[PDB]
């Protein structure tokens, strides 16, 4: 069951920021 | 005036609102977190303070003045 955070942006392309 | 997008995924370019004009960048690394430098959340703003943020919202009173890539050969 992937909970998944409220992932933000990074420089350009760090995927979903957390992990 | 222009100002870079919010930075959803593709760093593009967009117009600023009737009030806001300067480009801001919000960062909580300000150095090198590896992979993608720092968090850096683009966006248009109206004010630009300065007093040692240690992690806050910076900006520049101009157009696309937050270009995070700026990577050009020579």
């Amino acid at each position: 069951i992937p909970g998944k955070r409220t992932e933000s942006f990074y420089e350009c392309c760090k995927e979903p920021y957390p992990d | 005036i222009v100002c870079h997008t919010t930075a959803t995924s593709p760093i593009s370019a967009v117009t600023c609102p009737p009030g806001e004009n300067l480009c801001y960048r919000k960062m909580w690394c300000d150095a090198f977190c590896s992979s993608r430098g720092k968090v850096v959340e683009l966006g248009c703003a109206a004010t630009c303070p300065s007093k040692k943020p240690y992690e806050e919202v910076t900006c520049c009173s101009t157009d696309k003045c937050n270009p995070h890539p700026k990577q050009r050969p020579g």
